[PDB]
């Protein structure tokens, strides 16, 4: 109608074609909410990762938070965010609930407590293990016992660290 | 003022607490008055972690949980010419003409009527026979 | 006690009926003619325009109708869905012990009962979950006369003075012995061993 | 007032200035007939397919 | 009523009932054995 | 000036109701998607699969 008054009466007999549109779009932003909430949000606390870091030679360094940007947000989420890149008549554009801040703090908070308690946060309370101590347990249950970890160490790490870095070059 | 827009009538607070009234922008509201602040994710706690020192349960408990899901709706039938011509001739001529959209709108509902059938036959008929305690 | 539990077949049986009620509702809408009731534009007119007018009525009422039916259409997929997870969850959790994390219930999962609903079904799972935790110190091998001692189903832990190997999920410490531990080669690679016997 | 029906006796009461009554969806379900002044019921005969 | 109606169900409440009693009752007694 | 306002006024009516239309189709994938990802996040960070 652009705010003319006969448009509006002549439309106001049509019925109500429009409460149904908006009652539409209206679950349609609720649902989203709800969708980020329910994938981000499995956590009942926040955890922290130690001031110092010992992985038994691991390297998280480009996956774990780096204080100095103020979005705290690691090198690979920022490569993420400058890789892609994207109200006049009725239409409305509403801001999400939750803002990019807070899932980073999520993500960090999962992050965390996966690399110190393992799966065992996600059952209950987060209990302490030491990370070489943990992946010998995901050995242990794929078949390979964990003989094998502790006398490749060393190499599983370089291995690891490796294909973090491979990672990026292709990502970048 | 936010960046979800302009509040008028509650209160700004420095402290931060659960969500009650979600508004934006990670922002929202709730009773003392009306106050609004900002949403707190939860108790922040840093986990003891070390290289020689592991956490072992000593209790347990049990607990029990429920979970509810909807499996079906009612199954609605309708007919064209009662509920469009309400029972008249002229109408009924004049309908004619718009060739047939009555039999695919029926086809439609009798579908859903029988997929809903389906739905509860193949959640609940899972076992053969009727034990009995 | 507690009201407002079974939240979602109340909306459901809510959408329902509030589409059916204003599918009604629509009824008297004039959608551009004369009237919405069709034996007084039949009784004030000739047959010339009021055929103009009853196809205004009909072209109204068609839409009404196909939009109902889209939405129909919607909620039925929805629901399908839904029933699909329902059965899944019927065949796998109560039939059988799941294993998969956080699908039937918080924590380790140990049965589920299914319980009747005016159009759905209620799961009540039933979980394990441990508490009462403590602090301990360990070591991922045991070194005795060179060779090194892995655990073969434990968790090595020490109050301080005498070592015990444990299951990983309850504290019940076991004295080590040869049966319970598996060799493999001499011990100068590892990274953590500690003295023993 | 046209429509189809059956007519029984109701038991509703109107107020003595009301004609005809509804109960949603503005559907008639009472009238008071304008002789006799006496409150009825309205339930169409049955259809099916 | 305007020319919209409602079906029954097929399956009433009751054998719904009988089914989750069933379902229990071999759950109990017998385990997860009788699921295959 | 009534009948090409009418005539707008469906045209617009139908644009719009067909944009709401694909809206759902899309959001429902997006749905889908979604629950596929939690799915993941929780059978497979939080345990190994
Ligand atoms: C963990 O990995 C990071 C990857 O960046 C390492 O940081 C690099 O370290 C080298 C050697 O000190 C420097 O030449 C690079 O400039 C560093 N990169 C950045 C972005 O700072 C870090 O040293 C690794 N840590 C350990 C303990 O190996
Ligand atoms: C494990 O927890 C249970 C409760 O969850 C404890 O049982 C309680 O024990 C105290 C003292 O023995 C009693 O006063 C309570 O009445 C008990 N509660 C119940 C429900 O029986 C149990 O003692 C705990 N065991 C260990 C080893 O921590
Ligand atoms: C295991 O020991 C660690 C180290 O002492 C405990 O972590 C600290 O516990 C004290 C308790 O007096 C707290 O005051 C500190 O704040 C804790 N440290 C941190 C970084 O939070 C840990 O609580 C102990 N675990 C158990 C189950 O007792
Ligand atoms: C650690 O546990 C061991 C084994 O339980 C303890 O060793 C014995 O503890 C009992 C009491 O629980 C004493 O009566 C014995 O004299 C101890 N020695 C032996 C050889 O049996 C040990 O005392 C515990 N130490 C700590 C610090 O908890
Ligand atoms: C666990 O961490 C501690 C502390 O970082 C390590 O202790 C160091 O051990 C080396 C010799 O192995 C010493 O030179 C250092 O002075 C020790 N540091 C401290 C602070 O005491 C320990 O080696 C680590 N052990 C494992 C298995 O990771
Ligand atoms: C554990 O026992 C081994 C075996 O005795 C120790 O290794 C010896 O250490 C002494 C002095 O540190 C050396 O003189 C020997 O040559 C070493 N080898 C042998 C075969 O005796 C070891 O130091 C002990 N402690 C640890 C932490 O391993
Ligand atoms: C129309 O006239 C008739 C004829 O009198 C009225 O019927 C009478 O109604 C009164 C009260 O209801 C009764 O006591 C009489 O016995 C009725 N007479 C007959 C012959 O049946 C009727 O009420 C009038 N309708 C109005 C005034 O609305
Ligand atoms: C919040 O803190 C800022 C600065 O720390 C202060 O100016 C402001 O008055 C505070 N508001 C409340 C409600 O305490």
């Amino acid at each position: 109608c652009g705010d003319s008054t006969e448009c509006s009466n002549l439309l106001l007999q049509y019925g109500s074609f429009c409460t149904q549109l908006n009652r539409a779009l209206t679950g349609i932003a609720v649902e989203q909410d709800k969708n980020t909430q329910e994938v981000f949000a499995q956590v009942k606390q926040i955890y922290k990762t130690p001031p110092i870091k010992d992985f038994g030679g691991f390297n998280f360094s480009q996956i774990l938070p780096d204080p100095s940007k103020p979005s705290k947000r690691s090198f690979i989420e920022d490569l993420l965010f400058n890789k892609v890149t994207l109200k006049f008549n009725g239409l409305t554009v509403l801001p999400p609930l939750l803002t990019d801040e807070m899932i980073a703090q999520y993500t960090s908070a999962l992050l965390a407590g996966t690399i110190t308690s393992g799966w065992t946060f996600g059952a209950g309370a987060a209990l302490q293990i030491p990370f070489a101590m943990q992946m010998a347990y995901r050995f242990n249950g794929i078949g390979v016992t964990q003989n094998v970890l502790y006398e490749n160490q060393k190499l599983i790490a370089n291995q690891f660290n490796s294909a973090i870095g491979k990672i990026q070059d292709s990502l970048s | 003022q936010t960046r979800a827009g302009c509040l008028i009538g509650a209160e700004h607070v420095n402290n931060s607490y659960e969500c009650d009234i979600p508004i934006g922008a990670g922002i929202c509201a709730s009773y003392q008055s009306i106050i609004a602040y900002t949403m707190s994710l939860g108790v922040e706690n840093s986990v003891a972690y070390s290289n020689n020192s592991i956490a072992i349960p000593t209790n347990f408990t049990i607990s029990v949980t429920t979970e509810i899901l909807p499996v079906s709706m009612t199954k609605t039938s309708v007919d064209c010419t009662m509920y469009i011509c309400g029972d008249s001739t002229e109408c009924s001529n004049l309908l004619l003409q718009y060739g047939s959209f009555c039999t695919q709108l029926n086809r439609a509902l009798t579908g859903i009527a029988v997929e809903q059938d389906k739905n509860t036959q193949e959640v609940f008929a899972q076992v053969k026979q009727i034990y009995k305690t | 006690s507690t009201a407002s539990a079974l939240g979602k077949l109340q909306d459901v049986v809510n959408q329902n009926a509030q589409a059916l009620n204003t599918l009604v509702k629509q009824l008297s809408s004039n959608f551009g003619a004369i009237s919405s009731v069709l034996n007084d534009i039949l009784s004030r007119l000739d047959p010339p325009e009021a055929e103009v007018q009853i196809d205004r009525l009909i072209t109204g009422r068609l839409q009404s109708l196909q939009t109902y039916v889209t939405q129909q259409l919607i909620r039925a997929a929805e629901i399908r869905a839904s029933a699909n997870l329902a059965a899944t969850k019927m065949s796998e959790c109560v039939l059988g012990q799941s294993k998969r994390v956080d699908f039937c219930g918080k924590g380790y999962h140990l049965m589920s009962f299914p319980q009747s609903a005016p159009h759905g079904v209620v799961f009540l799972h039933v979980t394990y979950v441990p508490a009462q935790e403590k602090n301990f110190t360990t070591a991922p091998a045991i070194c005795h006369d060179g060779k090194a001692h892995f655990p073969r189903e434990g968790v090595f832990v020490s109050n301080g003075t005498h070592w015990f190997v444990t299951q990983r999920n309850f504290y019940e410490p076991q004295i080590i012995t040869t049966d319970n531990t598996f060799v493999s080669g001499n011990c100068d690679v590892v990274i953590g061993i500690v003295n023993n016997t | 007032l046209t429509g189809t029906g059956v007519l029984t006796e109701s038991n509703k009461k109107f107020l003595p200035f009301q004609q005809f009554g509804r109960d949603i969806a503005d559907t008639t379900d009472a009238v008071r007939d304008p002789q006799t002044l006496e409150i009825l019921d309205i339930t169409p005969c049955s259809f099916g397919g």
